[PDB]
Parts: structure tokens; C-alpha cells; sequence
């Protein structure tokens, strides 16, 4: 099960 | 074993009004096991082993939800990048992520990893910690200052804890395996009295190898050429390794192939 | 930022003269991600020529395998041709039976 990448972004 | 889950994720903007590219590969065991690719006909996530086909369309809908998330997040990173590095946007340029985590044979979290990457190079990255980040460069210290001020780390080490983790047990209940390589050794002339000797492992999973020439007991690590080590096309592996020998004088080297599969380490020589 | 691919040239299977086997060009190590890969018989352009998904390895850099159906003879010569940013030229590796 992948990556839900959080705010903030990059 | 050393097992692991990562998932490695890629987004490739393109001139002229287009949405970035965005794919991403997870894999277990270093073994890909779905994918997502946002050029698709119908974008969605899609099984890549035949273990995966047992999961319930609720599996690949969340999931296919989680890439559409990721799709946008790095859609806006690679804007905000281009600020960053003074960068025109004419252009194409590369994000690229890797997660995952390292399990023991207990079961129990060994490493967990969140990297990524600007066109090509280290960009941030988690520390083993799980708290701190490390900016491989100016720009970086600008997201890295956002993050810690967010506390952003949380968020990735709870995933790389708790989620990649329990999903990696998960695949490999669904998963329960080696493949022995098949080793011979060729003999190739050479000019000034002198030979190849050629000694091949093929058929093996998984693709970790090594291959060692002896003279009297004593490794060639000095003069012996490699290849790197390279698939079959058929989920099985291939490598090589080679030492140049005095013409008459073979018998004298040993081959010996290590590989997990294997009940002992193999043991040959030149057979004409 | 630009990273020059590696290339092997292979056969799936040990090649014996008159048996169908499968050949392969095995392209790593390489950045940015578009790339052009043909495969070559006899100079001249093969039809048909699979192409895996793109990957990238721990290290960033991408790699792809391209293969195709082929029958070895004696004389019949194979390559593979990569152009990709980083290089110049178009880089050419032939199938040597024996690596």
C-alpha cells in the first residue's frame, strides 16, 4: 500500500 | 529474510500545455508488483504479479485514489521547483520519490526510507531517525524549513511504521521461492598464449550473486572482468565473470557461484 | 544532470544456430528518462520490438529492456542503437554470442 504524501508539498 | 516493500513514484513535466507524466512501481522483494501510469487509457493502478490478483476492486480503488493525490502533490512540487532553480518552462524535468521499509525475519521494522530526487539528483531526504530531514542543497533548505515547521516527518514515519509495514506482511502471506543457478564455463582464445575462461550463471531468482575465480585456493579479485548482472526476460537472472589465464594452465581455476537458492556454493572448472 | 546509458546485448537462452530464442538489450543507468532504443538485423531496422515499462533503480537513474523474437545462424549479425541526449550520437552495441 503506497505513499499519501501530506501538504506541504515540496 | 531482509524483506522489503518501496515504492518509487515519477512525475516528467512536457512542453507545450501538457500534464506531467506521472508513473508509479511498487515492489516487494525488489520484485514489481503494480503499477500506475497516468498515460493509461483509464489511469488506475494494475496488478503486475499474478499473487495480486486475489485483492478486491476496493484494493486498486483506494489505491488508484492515493495516485491521483500523488499525481497532483508532485504536479505542484515540480512548479514550485522551477521557482526554486530560476528554471524556464519550456522544459522537461524530473521528481522522483522512493519509499519503503525493511522488515526482519521477526517482522519488525528494520529501516523505513522516503527520498527524493530533482532531475536526477538528491534532493531531501527522511533520515533514519524518521525525524529529520537532510537538504543535499540550497533549495531543499527551503522545503526542508516547511517541513519541520509542519512537522511533516510525523506523517512519513507513521506511514513507514504502521501501514508499509502491516501491508508488507500482508503481500507476502498472498506470496508464498528461489530459482538455482545453472553454471558452466566457456574458453575463449586470446592473443600471446594466453585464454578466457568464462564462467556463467544463469536461471537464478532472485538476482542476488556472486561469482569468484580461485588459482590455488587464492580469489581473483584483481583481473577478473563482471558483468552486471542482467535479466532474462523470463523473471529469472543472468550474470558472467571472467580471468585471463596462461594457455595449458585451466585446470588450475575454480570457479564458484553463491547464490541462496543453492544447497552448497558451486564448484567448476573448464571441461573440454 | 545528464547520465550516459550502459548497454548488454544477450540472448534469453544458450544460443544454438536454428533455434528460436529471444534477444535482448538491456539499457540502464541513464537520465533523462526519454530514450529511443532499436534493435538492428543485418543493419537494418527490426519490426516489432517489445519494450518493457520504465523503471529507475536506487541510485535515480532509469533503465528499460527491449527485446524481440530472433533465430541465431552463423552469419547473421545483431544490434542494438540507442539515441538519448547524453551522447552525441546514436551508440551501437552488437550481440556477441559469447558475453
Amino acid at each position: 500500500s503506497g505513499p499519501s504524501n501530506t501538504p506541504p508539498e515540496i | 529474510g531482509p524483506h522489503s516493500m518501496r515504492y518509487f513514484e515519477t512525475a516528467v513535466s512536457r512542453p507545450g500545455l501538457e500534464e506531467p507524466r506521472y508513473i508509479s512501481v511498487g515492489y516487494v522483494d525488489n520484485k514489481e508488483f503494480v503499477r500506475f501510469d497516468s498515460d493509461a487509457e483509464n489511469p488506475r493502478y494494475e496488478p503486475r504479479a499474478p499473487w495480486m490478483e486475489q485483492e478486491g476492486p476496493e484494493y486498486w480503488e483506494r489505491e488508484t485514489q492515493k495516485a491521483k493525490g500523488q499525481e497532483q502533490w508532485f504536479r505542484v512540487s515540480l512548479r514550485n521547483l522551477l521557482g526554486y532553480y530560476n528554471q524556464s518552462a519550456g522544459g522537461s524535468h524530473t521528481l522522483q520519490q522512493m519509499s519503503g521499509c525493511d522488515l526482519g525475519s521477526d517482522w519488525r521494522l528494520l529501516r523505513g526510507y522516503q527520498q527524493y530526487a530533482y532531475d536526477g539528483r538528491d534532493y531531501i531526504a527522511l533520515n533514519e531517525d524518521l525525524k529529520t530531514w537532510t537538504a543535499a542543497d540550497m533549495a531543499a533548505q527551503i522545503t526542508r524549513r516547511k517541513w519541520e515547521q509542519s512537522g511533516a516527518a510525523e506523517h512519513y514515519k507513521a506511514y513507514l511504521e504502521g501501514e508499509c509495514v502491516e501491508w508488507l506482511h500482508r503481500y507476502l502471506k498472498n506470496g508464498n521461492r528461489t530459482d538455482s543457478p545453472k553454471a558452466h564455463v566457456t574458453h575463449h582464445p586470446r592473443s600471446k598464449g594466453e585464454v578466457t575462461l568464462r564462467c556463467w550463471a544463469l536461471g537464478f531468482y532472485p538476482a542476488d550473486i556472486t561469482l569468484t575465480w580461485q588459482l590455488n585456493g587464492e580469489e581473483l579479485t584483481q583481473d577478473m572482468e563482471l558483468v552486471e548482472t542482467r535479466p532474462a526476460g523470463d523473471g529469472t537472472f543472468q550474470k558472467w565473470a571472467s580471468v585471463v589465464v596462461p594457455l595449458g594452465k585451466e585446470q588450475n581455476y575454480t570457479c564458484r557461484v553463491y547464490h541462496e537458492g543453492l544447497p552448497e556454493p558451486l564448484t567448476l572448472r573448464w571441461e573440454p | 544532470i545528464q547520465k550516459t546509458p550502459q548497454i548488454q546485448v544477450y540472448s534469453r537462452h544458450p544460443p544454438e544456430n536454428g533455434k528460436p530464442n529471444i534477444l535482448n538489450c538491456y539499457v540502464t543507468q541513464f537520465h533523462p528518462p526519454h530514450i529511443e532504443i532499436q534493435m538492428l538485423k543485418n543493419g537494418k531496422k527490426i519490426p516489432k520490438v517489445e519494450m518493457s515499462d520504465m523503471s529507475f533503480s536506487k541510485d535515480w537513474s532509469f533503465y528499460i529492456l527491449a527485446h524481440t523474437e530472433f533465430t541465431p545462424t552463423e552469419t547473421d549479425t545483431y544490434a542494438c542503437r540507442v539515441k538519448h541526449d547524453s551522447m552525441a550520437e546514436p551508440k551501437t552495441v552488437y550481440w556477441d554470442r559469447d558475453m
